[PDB]
RNA sequence: UGUACAACGGGGUAUUGUAAGCGCUGAGAUUAAGCCUUUGUUGUCUGAUUUG
RNA sequence: GUUACCGCAAUAGUAAUUGAACUUAGUACGAGAGGAACAGUUCAUUCGGAUAAUUGGUUUUUGCGGCUGUCUGAUCAGGCAUUGCCGCGAAGCUACCAUCCGCUGGAUUAUGGCUGAACGCCUCUAAGUCAGAAUCCAUGCUAGAACGCGGUGAU
């Protein structure tokens, strides 16, 4: 059940795809085949229907959401909000982000339990994550790297970051999320590891060009297997 | 440029002519093989569409379009054409034994000075115990492989009043010529709307002469031919909220506030189509449907509007409806 | 001898950027001469030439 | 012959043209990295035909404000300053500087053959043959003989 899926042109999968325990959302790129492939592993438990960002292609790094809520920026139309209101349920509350800041998925890196906010942005998304994400809200700069939603990823059983993580930052975040970490790579050293990967409890996804040691890292830390 | 179009000089006709027809079929209903509009106005429409795999798929899109004023048209007479190893040939023109005023006006270049004695022999003589068209029409029944039908507009029902109505013919795609000929025989002294004629997502053609400019060969004023124009909206001239979309749901007359540029409003249906419809404005244009079976994922699609432009485009187009216009203006100088 | 025409005005869009003058006023001037609808007003309605 | 309208089609001209992008696809095959296509799709190259709404320009709208040398008593109003400059501009006219749109079947050559002598073996060929070209011709487009022609309307 280790998922290597090459998105033909783009090596970053999760820029067009985003998932938590409550859904599966993938963009309109290339066909319905990529869309429906998650069934024979996941199933229809977390539904999947294509949706976009105001028509623009990359849906993954747009929004901040996890199993308790979904949170959408200004840049979407009211109509894609209709769509996320049409098939997608109300038990995951989708609430709009009104501010100048577009990219939530390039900021907010969360899972079922722990969330974050970029320390540079002020309190709005911070506590509104208590309204929408409703999970633990706090801040960290990992090496002050831009896009605090870039290098990071989480799960119930751990998280994944890249080897550039310092011991202050490693042990720091390990303590934050209350589960172990393994700093690792994905897709053969994604220059941002966490922008192309998506993850949930038992599943974490990457490309056909992903190397096996990266996948023994990822699975063997989170035990994606059974 | 192309040597396709030679020689250089002007199109001798103000109304163009129809140089093709869809072949025919014997097993169909009797069908009206073509129709001619009046292009009135240019505009721009926003919408979205279903085009799987294209980069515009399920994605809101904006493009300009053309509107064409389309009066529902009235039919008088039929002529069957025999086929001969030279070309076709007519047999006899027939009519409705009552004609409107304007088609009478087609037969006089000077109407006021004339005696209006035109039809009395033909249209009067048919008043009788019958046989008037009997012999000739049954002759069409026997002979005349292909059949065409006289068609002429009502221009008193258009805001541009020249009082004079054009003539044209259109074929019939039915079969077993009896229910062809009888068809229009039933349709003598009748009109035929655009309802049963076309419907949306159908590619057709509308072409005509183009914008006479002047002499420096002579540039323009040719009837060119541009096929593949997808009708976005088949109008209805009695339809309130002319521009009512699958989205907008507000009342707007497709004729803007204060009217079109050089037009009063729209009394009859219309066709909105993408792209360009040749000519200059105020024009009478020709409509020929596909000439063949084009079927493909490209032509089988379905249009979904967002918003139609009712704004008054003289100067910069700004508001839409005078109710909303007067809510945003609020009270002017003397208003309220 | 009419939704005939033509014009004023009723009006409708829109150009225009606050007008002589005691804030008044996104008001003013123009507006088909290649914009529009004209319940009203005023006015016109048949000359010469040839052909069949 | 008159006048009118609706036609016909002798003939003559023709032109839609190049690229990658999904799918097939990391299939197919190879030691390995790669690696296509038929089409089922998508947008572009380009040429030109449309159209000038929209984005830009363009006003003898000489339509409209700031104003400036002087002429106009103040005012106003204009005038010259060769269309008075900043600014605004309908409209007209423009732009791969905007958008649309841009034919479907035959006959063929090399090629591969079927059948079968010539030649008691064969052979695509000698008779006859089945597919097939950015071609030729039709299909579609543009005109329409000013001594090419049909239909009917009036006396």
């Amino acid at each position: 059940m280790a998922t290597r899926t090459q998105f033909e042109n783009s090596n970053e999968i999760g820029v067009f795809s985003k998932l938590t325990n409550t859904y599966c959302l993938v963009a309109v790129g290339g066909s319905e085949n990529f869309y429906s492939a998650f069934e024979a592993e996941l199933g229809d438990a977390i539904p999947i229907v294509h949706t976009t960002i105001a028509g623009t292609r990359i849906i993954g790094r747009m929004t901040a959401g996890n199993r308790r809520g979904l949170l959408v920026p200004t840049q979407t139309t009211d109509q894609e909000l209709q769509h996320l209101r049409n098939s997608l349920p109300d038990s995951v509350k989708i609430q709009r982000v009104e501010e100048r800041l577009s990219a939530l998925g390039n900021v907010i890196c969360c899972n079922d339990y722990v969330a974050l906010v970029h320390p540079d942005i002020d309190r709005e998304t911070e506590e509104l994550i208590s309204d929408v994400l409703g999970v633990e809200v706090f801040r960290q700069t990992i090496s002050g790297n831009i896009l605090v939603g870039s290098y990071c990823s989480l799960s119930n059983q751990g998280g994944l970051v890249h080897p550039q993580t310092s011991v202050q930052d490693q042990e720091e975040l390990s303590s934050l999320l209350q589960v172990p970490l393994v700093a690792g790579t994905v897709n053969r050293g994604s220059s941002v590891v966490g922008a192309g990967m998506v993850v949930n409890d038992y599943l974490a996804v990457t490309g056909l060009d992903t190397t096996a040691p990266e996948l023994s890292v990822i699975e063997s830390i989170f035990r994606l297997q059974d | 440029g192309h040597l396709g179009f030679l020689p250089r000089k002007r199109a001798a006709s103000i109304r163009a002519r129809v140089k093709a027809f869809p072949k025919d079929d014997r097993s169909k209903p009797v069908a009206l093989t073509s129709f001619l509009g009046y292009k009135a106005g240019m505009t721009t429409i926003v919408r979205d569409l279903d085009r799987p795999g294209s980069k515009f798929h399920k994605r809101e899109v904006v493009e300009a379009v053309t509107v064409v004023d389309t009066p529902p048209v009235v039919v008088v007479g039929v002529v069957g054409y025999v086929e001969t190893p030279r070309g076709l040939r007519s047999l006899t023109t027939v009519w409705a034994e009552h004609l409107s005023d304007e088609v009478k006006r087609r037969f006089y270049k000077n109407w006021y000075k004339s005696k209006k004695k035109a039809f009395t022999k033909y249209s009067a003589k048919y008043a009788q115990d019958g046989a008037g068209i009997e012999r000739e029409l049954a002759r069409i029944k026997k002979y005349a492989s292909v059949v065409r039908v006289l068609v002429h507009t009502q221009i008193r029902k258009t805001p541009l009043a020249q009082k004079k109505a054009h003539l044209a013919e259109i074929q019939l795609n039915g079969g077993s010529i009896s229910e062809k000929v009888d068809w229009a025989r039933e349709h003598f002294e009748k009109t035929v709307a655009v309802d049963s004629v076309f419907e949306q997502n159908e590619m057709i053609d509308a072409i005509a002469v183009t914008k006479g400019h002047g002499f420096e060969g002579q540039r323009g004023y040719h009837s060119r031919t541009s096929i593949n124009h997808k009708i976005y909206r088949v109008g209805k001239g009695d339809d309130e909220a002319n521009g009512a979309t699958s989205f907008d749901r507000t009342k707007k007359t497709i004729t803007p506030m204060g009217g079109f540029v050089h037009y009063g409003e729209i009394k009859n249906d219309f066709i909105m189509v993408k792209g360009c419809i040749p000519g200059n404005r105020k024009r009478i244009v020709t409509l020929r449907k596909s000439l063949y079976t084009n079927t493909s994922r490209k032509a089988l699609e379905e249009v979904s509007l967002k918003w139609i432009d009712t704004a008054s485009k003289f100067g910069k187009g700004r508001f839409q409806t005078p109710a909303e216009k007067h809510a945003f203006m609020g009270t002017l100088k003397k208003d309220l």
